[PDB]
């Protein structure tokens, strides 16, 4: 599900699912 | 950055995992 264009809430959802209890950082400007 | 790599272009697991804590 990760190997596609992932934009906005879809990108944050993929980070959420992939990173699990690690959490993640979402920095769209940088 | 993540938008250029994963939104404007096709994402990958290697690249997404780089944003995990």
């Amino acid at each position: 599900f990760v190997n596609q264009h992932l934009c906005g809430s879809h990108l944050v959802e993929a980070l959420y699912l992939v990173c699990g209890e690690r959490g993640f950082f979402y920095t769209p400007k940088a | 950055g993540i938008v250029e790599q994963c939104c404007a272009s096709v994402c990958s697991l290697y690249q997404l995992e780089n944003y995990c804590n």
